[PDB]
């Protein structure tokens, strides 16, 4: 899956299995952007 | 620390200061700035923190100005359809719809894949039926090809957000589910390496509370109360100029398990907002005084006393006895009704 | 977090407001002139005004992701 | 005979009689009382307590080991 | 054995507010009008929303729900319009709903903060009340927030939102003249702007027969629906309702019969 | 989850009669209109004008519980007059009340708009 | 105690009294005179420890 | 079957037998009941909704005690009954439940929302739901609340209700007869039919009264000297309590009157009719004022705080008065003057002397803010009825605080010889021996805030260790006592057989029954 660095928060994917690392960085901490699918949320 | 936020302490009975030390603990709200980026097993913040329009000097070092925990509330201290006794309090359903007191919660889960056995290891992937032998009834579409449900996934009652599995000597589901059945949103997901070596990972599950019948309010001094019964503008008592309080408190209270600084602090609310400058609360400032703020209450056209004549919602005619309304400030307790049900 | 859209008693609008009664504290206008010049009568919208904090101004100092 | 209880009903004995019967009743037990159109199987027993009409006879157990055969009809009922 | 003729009067018209009083009238009828001013009364706001990407520092849910919020300008749209359950859709139609968007980018370095003037809508007349303006939220260099949003008619009582009363002020015997509230001290209590007395009178002498008569009202409006236009929709909103429920009453008599 | 719908304070429930007449055998001449999804807005604009007929001995109404949403009226009138024909008569005069209001704020409306 | 801000700082100059002979002995639950200035008096968890945990005064 | 606990929130509405409960918490919980012809529709259908609807069963037992689960539904034939089944159907309305040894029973009722309601006349509970049939029979009958047994909320009004100044219009009587269960239906006569109609607080209450029972109080604020003057019979102040008939002729209700006491309406009530009209009473009475004091209202304010200038000026006098005693006091034993008694000593004589000073003060200062609330004053309303609070409070807000004595004595020399650093050296003045002479309202010093919060803080300590050894000695009573019963021979033995008692009482009766009285053929 796609994920961010937490230091430069450039797109880096990473497969399973693989180790956590930034190229650019070599930072450790990796997050996920978003899911393709969309929730509903009611204004109460 | 927590004694220096209370105005009119001297005003206070004993047991009463003491008990806000540990009420003022309780409430929720903004503990610090960098709160997304930081992962909490719990973490309650406030929609709308504001500061108090009774403030005290020793509030600015404490820094508690910047980051409040509550928000201020017109409140009249009435008996309203008798729905409040000595521990509870009637609030205004319209007010909690336009942001009154909600705040989020968040809770973080964490897991580790960790290579403990040389025959048997834990693994992140989406537990297949089929693959998979043993296993618990619930849907796991929400996670990803990885094993970890991505932000921004609605997650509802007993559901899987992260996939682990053991390949006993065929392999065993362990994944974790929600711990409540509270329905939130994935805020967002962390990737990392533990002191080991292994994977490890941590996502924070956001949910959004809405104040309710069940959920317990504490003013800045006094017992707390919960929230007996939540009622619509219309049905709220409106004053002259239409002002229908936003909560309304046993006036039984006030005698013992509460003390006059609500109704000072109610006094000084009204003359900060009606004038425009926020109310010194040192404890002991001998220029604060309650005739004081009662000469300056009716200077803007107000009873010096702050009492105020209420119109009950449900029938137009005026009430015999009128009404004494301010803005006090009020916070919430971390303690909620909906964290204990859906246990 | 960032200034409501209304008053939670009434309704009045108070989030548009905010940025007006910022603007006026740097023009020399005392706090209570200010409100009455957005046209706050009540005291309960003045509340929301008078003794509002904006923390969004900190959380926008760390970088995103 | 020669009982030396008191005639009257203890609540205790009023409340087991009563739940008793109506636990049979719930269990297609017949009733001696008219059936009015009560549903409820407590207000069918309750009804038959009141016409004195209920099979059940209470052995009360004296503390030296007798006991005496007290018929819930020739007990006197509070209403 | 009949009602009376409500004649009313108005004292000053603005585009905030209206004033205006009403006579012979009975207290219930007054006071009900006023809580189908906030309840009673329809207006259009927004219910759902779907957000297709938010970077804000805010959370998808304050930042979807703080729409509802905002009013919009439904003044004749709202009375044709439909409530989504009686319409025969399944999903939202011009004819039930609004379309509602706003996709906004903040690239400067400069902080930039999206305004209701930002929120879209296919409707020309269905528009924010501003459109000084609606701050929504306020969005750092690389963050954006676009998202859709539809808007449905509701009552007031459903939510807050759907309350186009910004606060109503009814009175009636300012000067307390049936004594329906007894003052312990009435001369510290001061003098309403709406009583006709002298200064050195406290307070009206007490009629020993009366009623309540010469209900005072300002209706403060949000700016979605006028203040002049509201009184008309709740008047004629509450006896629809009134009307209603005699329809169903013949039919109970019908049964019974 | 457990919170209501906001809605159903004024939804009719589907199979639920609206308006229930219920006879009370306590005195002569007395019914209970049992209301469904209706609110103090409603109870009393009913009362208030049912006093005002001369015919009506006792009118009044109550709600059993705010969140039942339902409310019960209880009318009693003289043996000539009957309880339902009270609270058909009563909302016509509301009806012909309204429409004056309605249509005299229409007269005066413009009145101030002009000047 | 990250709950609230308040919390945190009064968690940190949060005092503890003593354990074992030399607290038994004592009564660090009553009020002394001594913490005018240096203890908060008000400040203190409602229960059976109560008095025994404490906070440091602000200045 | 016990239930997830949950907060605690008053529902006047509600009877105090009924409880509410939600949705959630009903469909967890599960009822077993034997099928029976005459419901055996009634099963049918609630099966046939199923667990996700909530009016449905969680499972359905047979004859030989197999276990159905209704989630699945697998066939429609399995989901048919026949006579004998035992179905678990959750629990809905009428269901009888019992909670928090002696627990009382109550009747469930559906609420939409999440929280318990409970008819109090906060702390989290759990309530159990007696499966059997026979348990849940006994539990309704003897177990229920109208035989275990008013808020402050309604006492306070109940007062100004029973005042002879109220006066009830017929639209407002209207509203309060509506509430009322216990109503035959029929409007009583106003007391002033001309020149227009008003019933009297009075005459709304005579209805609230069940059946005709008699009994004869006295008000909170009943002067000793009327009794004996000519208007015993015509109370000047309204302040005696004659019920006839079941109607109160005359008289201001309060705690002493309605309030549970040896001699109350209630009380009575009990006795004469019955539980089940008692409770009747209860439910009508917290109605009726609750829809009156919307009219009423009952409120608090600054303005009862603040009193006039004339009592200030007498309270600082007092204060005054008093403090330059205690120098007199203290300037007589610095120079040997004062002779301590023979029955102590000089230090402690000393100390006995001052506290009288400082504590008659109080006391006096106390009474004339007592005396000086009106009767519009939203304090003397709730002292005068007796609901809550107290006359102390009062005096704590409005006149003085009084002293803060430690451990039973002022508060000691923690420094050498001085309370606080700030205070001389050997000093024991009003000040600094803890001597708190401002009110809550006026503001404490900075030292007599230290000195209050060491008073405050020995109560916190006395009320934490209290609690436990209280409640320590309620579990070791009952177990010694747990086997005490009377036997059918009216005699008190224990599981052993012992004759721990003759007769119960040593007269073998009721301790619920009796009423106090006195036999007038000794004195
Ligand atoms: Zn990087
Ligand atoms: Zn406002
Ligand atoms: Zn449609």
């Amino acid at each position: 899956m796609i994920y961010i660095c937490g230091e430069c928060h450039t797109e880096n994917e990473i497969k399973s299995r693989d180790p956590i690392r930034c190229r650019e960085c070599g930072y450790r901490i990796m997050y996920k952007k978003r899911t393709k699918r969309l929730v509903v949320f009611d204004a109460r | 620390v927590c004694a220096s936020i209370i105005p009119f302490p001297d005003h206070n009975q004993s047991p009463r200061n003491t008990y806000q030390s540990a009420m003022g603990k309780q409430a929720m709200g903004v503990y610090i700035t960098n709160f997304h980026v930081r992962m909490d097993t719990l973490a309650h913040v406030l929609y709308y923190p504001q500061k108090p329009l009774v403030t005290t000097r020793s509030m600015e070092y404490l820094r508690f100005r910047e980051l409040p925990a509550g928000i201020n509330s017109i409140v009249a201290i009435a008996s309203y359809t008798g729905y409040n006794q000595e521990d509870s309090v009637i609030m205004n359903r319209s007010a909690v719809d336009r942001g009154f007191f909600r705040s989020v919660f968040y809770r973080s889960y964490k897991e580790q894949e960790s290579k403990k056995g040389f025959d048997q290891e834990e693994v992140f992937e989406k537990p297949t039926r089929e693959t998979c032998q043993g296993m618990r009834h619930a849907i796991y579409d929400k996670l990803d090809d990885d094993g970890l449900i991505a932000p921004g996934v609605r997650v509802s009652g007993d559901d899987v957000i992260i996939g682990k599995t053991v390949t006993l000597p065929t392999k065993r589901d362990c994944s974790t589910f929600l711990r409540t059945s509270e329905t939130g949103i994935v805020d967002q997901v962390m990737v990392t390496l533990n002191q080991e070596g292994y994977k490890f990972c941590k996502i924070r599950v956001r949910s959004v509370r809405i104040p309710q019948i069940g959920d317990k309010f504490a003013s800045r001094h006094g017992q707390k109360g919960t929230c007996g019964i939540q009622y619509r503008q219309e049905d709220m008592p409106f004053t002259c100029e239409g002002i229908t309080p936003d909560i309304i408190i046993n006036p039984h209270a006030i005698p013992s398990r509460m003390t006059i600084g609500h109704l000072i602090e109610c006094l000084q609310g009204k003359v900060s907002a009606n004038k425009g400058e926020i109310g010194d609360a040192t404890p002991f400032n001998d220029a604060v005084n309650v005739q004081k703020i009662s000469n300056l209450l009716s200077d803007y056209g107000y009873h010096l006393r702050g009492n105020e004549v209420l119109y009950n919602g449900f029938t137009g005619r005026k009430i015999t006895s009128q009404i004494f309304i301010g803005p006090t400030y009020y916070q919430r307790l971390k303690h909620m009704v909906d964290d204990k049900i859906h246990s | 977090m960032i200034i409501p859209v209304r008053c939670f008693t009434c309704g009045k609008i108070v989030g548009n407001k905010w940025e007006a009664y910022l603007g006026l504290l740097q023009a020399e206008y005392t706090e209570g002139d200010a409100l009455d010049a957005l046209g706050l009568k009540r005291y309960c919208c003045r509340r929301m005004l008078l003794a509002h904090v904006d923390l969004i101004e900190k959380l926008l100092n760390y970088a995103p992701l | 005979q020669k009982r030396i209880t008191t005639p009257y009903m203890t609540k205790y004995e009023r409340a087991r009689v009563l739940g008793t019967r109506a636990l049979q009743i719930a269990m297609c037990a017949p009733v001696m009382v008219e059936l009015e159109g009560e549903t409820d199987p407590l207000l069918i027993a309750m009804k038959e307590l009141k016409a004195r009409k209920i099979p059940i006879i209470i052995r009360r157990y004296l503390p030296d080991g007798s006991y005496e055969d007290w018929g819930v009809d020739e007990l006197i009922i509070s209403d | 054995p009949y009602a009376n003729q409500p004649t009313v009067r108005i004292t000053e018209l603005t585009d905030e507010n209206v004033k205006f009083i009403i006579e012979n009238t009975d207290l219930a009828v007054a006071n009900s009008i006023r809580r189908v001013f906030i309840a009673e009364v329809p207006i259009i706001a927004i219910d759902w929303v779907q957000i297709d990407a938010n970077s804000s520092v805010l959370h998808d849910e304050f930042i979807a729900h703080r729409l509802g919020l905002i009013p919009l300008t439904s003044d004749d749209i709202v009375d044709k319009l439909q409530y989504s359950r009686d319409c025969t859709c399944e999903e939202f139609c011009p004819e039930c709903s609004v379309e509602f968007t706003l996709d906004v980018r903040c690239n400067e370095d400069q902080t930039r903060h999206v305004t209701s003037r930002d929120l879209i809508s296919n409707s020309p007349r269905v528009i924010p009340v501003t459109s000084d303006d609606i701050l929504i939220v306020k969005l750092r260099k690389g963050q954006e927030l676009r998202l859709r949003a539809y808007a449905k008619k509701g009552f007031g009582k459903e939510h807050a939102k759907w309350n186009p009363t910004a606060g109503v002020a009814f009175e009636y015997d300012p000067d307390n003249a049936l004594r329906h509230t007894v003052y312990p001290k009435p001369e510290e209590w001061p003098k309403s702007e709406y009583s006709e007395l002298d200064e050195d009178e406290s307070q009206a002498p007490y009629d020993p027969n009366g009623k309540p008569e010469r209900f005072y009202y300002n209706v403060e409006s949000c700016g979605s629906l006028r203040p002049e236009t509201i009184v008309l929709s709740a008047l004629s909103g509450l006896k629809k309702k009134l009307s209603d429920l005699q329809t169903q009453l013949s039919h109970e008599i019908q049964s019974d019969v | 989850m457990n919170a209501p719908p906001a809605f159903e304070s004024f939804l009719l429930f589907e199979g639920e009669k609206k308006i229930t007449i219920n006879k009370d055998t306590k005195v002569p001449n007395a019914c209970l209109f049992t209301i469904n999804k209706e609110d103090h807005t409603l109870g009393n604009i009913i009362k208030s004008q049912l006093l005002k007929d001369p015919q009506v001995l006792f009118a009044g109404y109550k709600v059993p519980h705010p969140l039942e949403h339902k409310i019960i009226i209880r009318v009693q009138t003289t043996p000539d007059y009957s309880p339902q024909e009270a609270f058909t008569n009563a909302i016509t005069d509301l009806i012909s009340e309204l429409s004056l209001l309605e249509e005299r704020f229409r007269v005066a409306i413009k009145d101030k708009q002009e000047g | 105690n990250r709950l609230t801000f308040a919390s945190t700082l009064s968690h940190l100059r949060r005092l503890n009294s003593p354990i074992g002979r030399d607290g038994k002995l004592a009564k660090p639950r009553q009020l002394h005179n001594t913490l005018w200035g240096m203890v908060c008096p008000a400040e203190t968890p409602e229960g059976h420890a109560v008095g025994l945990v404490k906070n440091l005064a602000l200045m | 079957d016990f239930s997830a606990r949950t907060v605690i929130t008053p529902d006047p509405n509600l009877s105090i037998d009924q409880v509410g409960v939600p949705r959630s918490i009903a469909a967890n919980m599960t009822f077993a009941e034997i099928v029976t012809p005459f419901n055996i529709d009634r099963l049918q259908e609630l099966v046939r909704r199923g667990n996700s609807q909530y009016p449905g069963a969680k499972y359905i037992i047979r004859d030989n005690g197999d276990r159905i689960d209704l989630r699945f539904h697998p066939k429609p034939s399995d989901l048919h009954l026949q006579t004998g089944y035992k179905v678990e159907r959750h629990m809905c309305d009428g269901d009888i439940v019992i909670f928090n040894m002696s627990m009382m029973g109550h009747r469930v009722r559906i609420l939409p929302w999440s929280t318990f309601r409970l008819n109090l006349s906060g702390d989290e509970m759990n309530l159990h739901l007696p499966q059997s049939l026979e348990t849940r029979a006994e539990i309704q009958e003897l177990a229920m609340v109208p035989r275990m047994i008013i808020v402050q909320d309604t006492l306070t009004a109940v007062r100004k209700f029973t005042k002879r100044d109220v006066f009830l219009e017929r639209g407002e009587v209207m509203n309060l007869l509506m509430f009322l269960s216990t109503w035959d239906g029929k409007v009583p006569q106003p007391a002033i039919l001309k020149p227009r109609p008003l019933w009297t607080g009075k005459q709304i209450f005579s209805l609230i009264i069940p059946g005709h029972i008699n009994c004869i109080r006295t008000h909170s604020t009943h002067p000793d000297d009327e009794d004996s003057g000519p208007y015993k019979h015509i109370s000047p102040g309204d302040t005696k309590v004659v019920v006839e008939n079941g109607e109160l002729i005359m008289g201001i209700l309060c705690k002493k009157s309605l309030g549970t006491s040896a001699g109350s309406l209630v009380h009575i009530s009990y006795l004469e009719m019955g539980h089940d009209i008692t409770r009747l009473f209860y439910s009508n009475i917290q109605t009726v004022i609750n829809n009156w004091l919307l009219i009423e209202g009952h409120t608090i304010g600054i303005g009862d705080s603040i009193a006039d200038s004339k009592t200030y000026q007498d309270i600082q006098n007092t204060i005054k008065k008093a403090k330059q005693d205690v120098i007199e006091v203290i300037e007589k034993a610095h120079n040997n003057e004062l002779e301590p008694t023979p029955g102590n000593t000089l230090r402690q004589t000393f100390e006995n002397q001052v506290n009288r000073i400082l504590n008659d003060a109080r006391d006096k200062t106390g009474s004339s803010a007592q005396k000086s609330l009106s009767e519009y004053n939203n304090f003397k309303s709730m002292v005068v009825s007796g609901a809550k609070g107290s006359k102390i409070n009062i005096s704590q807000v409005i006149a003085v605080v009084g002293q803060q004595n430690v451990e039973g004595k002022r508060i000691p020399f923690g420094f050498k010889h001085r309370t606080l650093p700030h205070f001389i050296k050997d000093d024991y003045g009003p000040e600094s021996r803890g001597f708190v002479e401002n009110s809550y309202l006026a503001g404490l010093t900075p030292t007599e805030f230290f000195f209050h919060a060491m008073g405050g803080r020995e109560g916190l300590i006395d009320t934490a260790v209290k609690t436990a050894e209280t409640g320590y000695i309620q579990r070791r009573l009952i177990k010694s006592m747990e086997s005490v019963m009377v036997k059918y021979d009216a005699t008190v033995r224990n599981s052993i057989n012992q004759v721990v008692q003759l007769r119960y009482g040593e007269d073998g009766l009721a301790g619920e029954s009796v009423e106090f009285q006195n036999l007038a053929t000794l004195k």
